[PDB]
RNA sequence: CGGUAAUACGGAGGGCGCGAGCGUUACCCGGAUUCACUGGGCGUAAAGGGCGUGUAGGCGGCCUGGGGCGUCCCAUGUGAAAGA
RNA sequence: AACCGGAUUAGAUACCCGGGUAGUCCACGCCCUAAACGAUGCGCGCUAGGUCUCUGGGUCUCCUGGGGGCCGAAGCUAACGCGU
C-alpha cells in the first residue's frame, strides 16, 4: 500500500507546491501558504548547503511523491525506461503520465491524485468498455478512459464534472463531460509537463 | 628607413655560449665565434619593422627595455626620442603581471614630487624632509621611463631576452608581444618579433635602436632629425 | 552571466612555535554552461576570503569547449601527475556520469552527458587539474581538418 | 640488430616531432614506405621521398605542425598527437572486418595490414576487409 | 564516540528511508586499474636475480619468387528447447 | 674475536690502556652469503647542448671514435631527482 498519511506536509518538505491534496492545494490553506519551511522542531532553522548527493535524492522524491507511488514500482519504471529506445528522461515521464489512477486524475475526473486513484480502485473508471480498477494500468494510445454508467450518476462524479465545464484538458488529452467519456491521445512530451523537477537530476541519482 | 651595409657593424657575437636553438641564424664561425647570417637579420627585420609601422601608426604603447651597461644610456634616450616608456636599472618583478601594484609606486611618486613644488616642503620636520627625500631619488632612478604608462604595453622592445627574461616571461603570460634584440646566446622561440644581433657592442645597439624610433615616428609623421645617442659612441 | 560551484575546502595548518597557524585552501569551478568553464585555487587566512580568490582565479584561466549537443566530441585520457582522468562521449538521455569533482566541471561546462572515471591518483585537487588538461585538448572535426590541410 | 622497424620508424617520427625537427631519416623498407604513403594522404605528414645516406637507402619524412601560438610555450599544436605501435612482435594482434575500431570517434585512423593492402581503418570497412593492426595515428 | 553541555551511549519529541515488510549475519560479483588482455609496476614506496656462460623456448635487417599454415573475405552446415 | 688483566662507572659482561688464542698469510679441498649498491637486468634503435677528463685516429683554434664525471633541452617523476 502507497503512502497514506498528511500530505500538504509534503508539500513543505520539497519545497515546491504538491497538489496531491487536490483543492485547498489553490485555496490558501495549502500550508504553502505562509509556511514554506520543512516540517518538523528544526524546520525553521537555516538550512545546511546540500551535497550533490542530497540534491539528487531530494529531485527523485519531488517527483516520485508527485504520482503517489511506492520505490517499488517506481524504480522498476526506471529500468524499464532505460532499456527501451529513446531519451532515458523524457519516457520515463510518459510512462508515469501512462497511469490510469494519473490519467483519470489528467482527465478531471477526479481532483487529486489519490482521489484518482480510489475511483479506479472501486471499479468506478471504464476502459474502452471494460472495468479497470488497477491504479497501475497502463494506458496505450487511443484507449478510451470512461466513467462507468453505474457511477454516472454519484454525485461525486457530477461534482467533479461540474467544474470541468470549460476547463481545458492537456494536449494529449480529450473528453466528453456530459457522457463522462475520456480519450488518451498520445504519449505526453517533456514540453506537455509543467513537473517542477529535473529528470537528468533523477537518472543522476540512479547512475550510483 | 633601412640598411644593407651593416655588416660593418654588427656581424657576430658570442664565441661558444649558444643556445642550439639559435642555430638557424648563424652562418659560421670565425676565429672561434659564431657569425650571424647577415641576410637573415634583415628578413627578420623586414618582419619585425612592418608590425612596428603598423603598431606606431595605430597609436599603441611600446615599452624599450634594457637593463645591460652597454644599453642602459642608449634605451633612455631613445625612448624618450618616441613617446614610449623605458625600463632603465632594474626590471622589477611585476612590473607587467603586478601592474596595478607597480602603478601605485608612480601615485607616490607624482605625490612627492607635487608636495616638493609646494611650499609645504619645509612645513615638515627635517627628519621627515630626508626621508621623502630619499624616496624620490630612488622611485625617479627606477620608474623615470615606467613613469609615462597609463595601461599594459601593446608591445615590448628588449636588447637581451637572455638577461631581461624575468620581463620576457611576463609579457608571454599576458600574450604581451615580445620584440628582441637577440645574438647568439638567447631563445628565440620566445620572441615573437626577433632581431638577430650583438646584445653586446654598442656601436651596433644604437644603429638598432635609432632606426626603429626613427621608424616609428616615421608612421607618425612626425620626421626626425638624426639621433642624438650617436655621441655615445665614444 | 557566470555561475560558480564550490569543490572543496580545507584547513592547510602550518607550523609554528607556540602552535599552528593554518590557511585555508578553496577550490572554485567557474562556469557559463555555454562552453565556457574555469578553475581556481584560492589561499587565504579566513575561509570567504579563500573563495574570493578562488572565484577570481577561477574567471582567469579559462577554457574554450568544443561541445557537441551537449557533450564532447571524442574520448581522451589525460595524466596529471599520478591521476587520471578518463572521458567519453554519451548520447543524450544519460546524463554526467562522474565523480563529485569531474561533475561539478563538466556541469557548468554546459555538458549534460558524458561518461567518466576516475583512475590512479583519486586526489580531487589533481583530479580537477587533470579534467581541465582534458577540456584544453579537446578538438573538433573542422579543428583538426584545419591542421591537416597544408 | 633492430627488434621491430615499425615500431622503430614510429618512434623515429614521434621522438622526432617533439623537438619539432623539419625532417627525419628512418632505414628504408617496402613496407615501411606503404605505412608513410598512408600518412601522407591522410595528412599528418607533408610527405616523404626515398634517399640515400652514406650509400644506405632512408626515406626523409617531412613533418608538419600547426600554428605557432600565444603566451607562454609557443610552440605549435602537433599534428600528430599520438601514434602508438599496436600489434608487436611477440603478440600479434588481427582483427575482422567487425573488429575494426573507430578511432577518437573517427577524428584518427588505424593503420591495417590487410590482404587487400596497407588501408586505413575506413578504407579497410569500406573494401570489407581485416587484418594486422598496424598503429592508431591521431 | 563516552573520563560533566555527548546531534555517536540510553530514552523522549522531532526528522529522514523503505513500507507488508524492515534490519541483520553468512556467501557471490561490484567498487578493485588491488593479479592490471582491455588495464599496473620494481633508483629511494612492496619489487632487478651477486656476476657470467649458454640449453630449451620466445623474438627476427633489406630485395625477389613459390606455397597459402597463421590472418582476412564470401557461401553453407551447425549453434536443440527454455532463457536473454 | 674469545679470553687474562688495568681503569672508568651507580654498575662496565663496553667505549679507553696493558697483554693475548683462533684468525688474518701460503697450499689443496669445502662454504655460495653481503648495503655482492648505480639499492637502477641485458641488447638495439631514436631525442638540444655546454664543460672537465682517460685512450685511440685525424688534413691536430679543432674534427672524429671508445670510456669516466658535472651542469643541463625536450620529456619523465609523488617529490628528490634522471636527463646521448
Ligand atoms: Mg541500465
Ligand atoms: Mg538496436
Ligand atoms: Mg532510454
Ligand atoms: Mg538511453
Ligand atoms: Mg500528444
Ligand atoms: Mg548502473
Ligand atoms: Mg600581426
Ligand atoms: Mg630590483
Ligand atoms: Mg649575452
Ligand atoms: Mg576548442
Ligand atoms: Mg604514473
Ligand atoms: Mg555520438
Ligand atoms: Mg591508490
Ligand atoms: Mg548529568
Ligand atoms: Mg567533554
Ligand atoms: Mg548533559
Ligand atoms: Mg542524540
Ligand atoms: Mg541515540
Ligand atoms: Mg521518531
Ligand atoms: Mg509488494
Ligand atoms: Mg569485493
Ligand atoms: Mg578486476
Ligand atoms: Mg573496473
Ligand atoms: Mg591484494
Ligand atoms: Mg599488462
Ligand atoms: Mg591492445
Ligand atoms: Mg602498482
Ligand atoms: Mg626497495
Ligand atoms: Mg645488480
Ligand atoms: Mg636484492
Ligand atoms: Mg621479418
Ligand atoms: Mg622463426
Ligand atoms: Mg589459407
Ligand atoms: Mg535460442
Ligand atoms: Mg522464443
Ligand atoms: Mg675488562
Ligand atoms: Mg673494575
Ligand atoms: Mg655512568
Ligand atoms: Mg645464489
Ligand atoms: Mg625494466
Ligand atoms: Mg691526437
Ligand atoms: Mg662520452
Ligand atoms: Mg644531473
Ligand atoms: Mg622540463
Ligand atoms: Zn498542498
Amino acid at each position: 500500500g502507497r503512502y497514506i498519511g498528511p500530505v500538504c506536509r509534503l508539500c513543505r518538505r520539497e519545497g515546491v507546491k504538491l497538489y496531491l491534496k487536490g483543492e485547498r492545494c489553490y485555496s490558501p490553506k495549502c500550508a504553502m501558504e505562509r509556511r514554506p519551511y520543512p516540517p518538523g522542531q528544526h524546520g525553521q532553522k537555516r538550512a545546511r548547503r546540500p551535497s550533490d548527493y542530497a540534491v539528487r535524492l531530494r529531485e527523485k522524491q519531488k517527483l516520485r511523491r508527485i504520482y503517489g507511488i511506492s520505490e517499488r514500482q517506481f524504480r522498476n519504471l526506471f529500468e524499464e525506461a532505460s532499456k527501451k529506445k529513446g531519451v532515458t528522461g523524457s519516457v520515463f515521464l510518459g510512462l508515469l503520465e501512462s497511469r490510469l489512477d494519473n490519467v483519470v486524475y489528467r482527465l478531471g475526473f477526479a481532483v487529486s491524485r489519490r482521489q484518482a486513484r480510489q475511483l479506479v480502485r472501486h471499479g468506478h473508471i471504464t476502459v474502452n468498455g471494460r472495468r479497470v480498477d488497477l491504479p497501475s494500468y497502463r494506458v496505450r494510445p487511443g484507449d478510451e478512459i470512461a466513467v462507468a454508467e453505474k457511477s454516472r450518476n454519484l454525485e461525486l462524479i457530477r461534482q467533479n464534472l461540474e467544474a470541468m465545464k470549460g476547463r481545458k484538458v492537456g494536449p494529449w488529452l480529450s473528453l466528453d463531460v456530459e457522457g463522462m467519456k475520456g480519450k488518451f491521445l498520445r504519449l505526453p512530451d517533456r514540453e506537455d509537463l509543467a513537473l517542477p523537477v529535473n529528470e537528468q537530476l533523477v537518472i543522476e541519482f540512479y547512475s550510483r | 628607413v633601412k640598411e644593407l651595409l651593416e655588416a660593418g657593424v654588427h656581424f657576430g657575437h658570442e664565441r661558444k655560449r649558444w643556445n642550439p636553438k639559435f642555430a638557424r641564424y648563424i652562418y659560421a664561425e670565425r676565429n672561434g665565434i659564431h657569425i650571424i647570417d647577415l641576410q637573415k637579420t634583415m628578413e627578420e627585420l623586414e618582419r619585425t619593422f612592418r608590425f612596428i609601422e603598423d603598431l606606431a601608426m595605430r597609436g599603441g604603447t611600446i615599452l624599450f627595455v634594457g637593463t645591460k651597461k652597454q644599453a642602459q644610456d642608449i634605451v633612455r634616450m631613445e625612448a624618450e626620442r618616441a613617446g614610449m616608456p623605458y625600463v632603465n636599472q632594474r626590471w622589477l618583478g611585476g612590473m607587467l603581471t603586478n601592474f596595478k601594484t607597480i602603478s601605485q609606486r608612480v601615485h607616490r611618486l607624482e605625490e612627492l614630487e607635487a608636495l616638493f613644488a609646494s611650499p609645504e616642503i619645509e612645513e615638515r620636520p627635517k627628519k621627515e624632509q630626508v626621508r621623502l627625500k630619499h624616496e624620490l631619488e630612488r622611485l625617479q632612478k627606477y620608474l623615470s621611463g615606467f613613469r609615462l604608462l597609463k595601461r599594459l604595453p601593446d608591445a615590448i622592445f628588449v636588447v637581451d631576452p637572455t638577461k631581461e627574461a624575468i620581463a620576457v616571461r611576463e609579457a608571454r603570460k599576458l600574450f604581451i608581444p615580445v620584440i628582441a634584440l637577440a645574438d647568439t646566446d638567447s631563445d628565440p622561440d620566445l620572441v615573437d618579433y626577433i632581431i638577430p644581433g650583438n646584445d653586446d657592442a654598442i656601436r651596433s645597439i644604437q644603429l638598432i635602436l635609432s632606426r626603429a624610433v626613427d621608424l616609428i615616428i616615421q608612421a607618425r609623421g612626425g620626421v626626425v632629425e638624426p639621433s642624438p645617442s650617436y655621441a655615445l659612441v665614444q | 552571466d557566470f555561475e560558480e560551484k564550490m569543490i572543496l575546502i580545507r584547513r592547510t595548518a602550518r607550523m609554528q612555535a607556540g602552535g599552528r597557524r593554518f590557511r585555508f585552501g578553496a577550490l572554485v569551478v567557474v562556469g557559463d554552461r555555454q562552453g565556457r568553464v574555469g578553475l581556481g585555487f584560492g589561499k587565504a587566512p579566513e575561509v570567504p576570503l579563500a573563495v574570493q580568490k578562488a572565484g577570481y582565479y577561477a574567471r582567469r584561466n579559462m577554457v574554450e569547449v568544443p561541445l557537441q549537443n551537449g557533450t564532447i566530441p571524442h574520448e581522451i585520457e589525460v595524466e596529471f601527475g599520478a591521476s587520471k582522468i578518463v572521458l567519453k562521449p554519451a548520447a543524450p538521455g544519460t546524463g554526467v556520469i562522474a565523480g563529485a569533482v569531474p561533475r561539478a566541471i563538466l556541469e557548468l561546462a554546459g555538458v549534460t552527458d558524458i561518461l567518466t572515471k576516475e583512475l590512479g591518483s583519486r586526489n580531487p585537487i589533481n583530479i580537477a587539474y587533470a579534467t581541465m588538461e582534458a577540456l584544453r585538448q579537446l578538438r573538433t572535426k573542422a579543428d583538426v581538418e584545419r591542421l591537416r590541410k597544408g | 640488430m633492430l627488434t621491430d622497424p615499425i615500431a622503430d620508424m614510429l618512434t623515429r617520427i614521434r621522438n622526432a616531432t617533439r623537438v619539432y625537427k623539419e625532417s627525419t631519416d628512418v632505414p628504408a623498407s617496402r613496407f615501411k614506405e606503404e605505412i608513410l604513403r598512408i600518412l601522407a594522404r591522410e595528412g599528418f605528414i607533408k610527405g616523404y621521398e626515398r634517399v640515400d645516406v652514406d650509400g644506405k637507402p632512408y626515406l626523409r619524412v617531412y613533418l608538419k605542425y600547426g600554428p605557432r601560438r600565444q603566451g607562454p610555450d609557443p610552440r605549435p599544436e602537433q599534428v600528430i598527437h599520438h601514434i602508438r605501435r599496436i600489434s608487436k612482435p611477440g603478440r600479434r594482434v588481427y582483427v575482422g572486418v567487425k573488429e575494426i575500431p573507430r578511432v577518437r570517434r573517427g577524428l584518427g585512423i588505424a593503420i591495417l595490414s590487410t590482404s587487400k593492402g596497407v588501408l586505413t581503418d575506413r578504407e579497410a570497412r569500406k573494401l570489407g576487409v581485416g587484418g594486422e593492426l598496424i598503429c592508431e595515428v591521431w
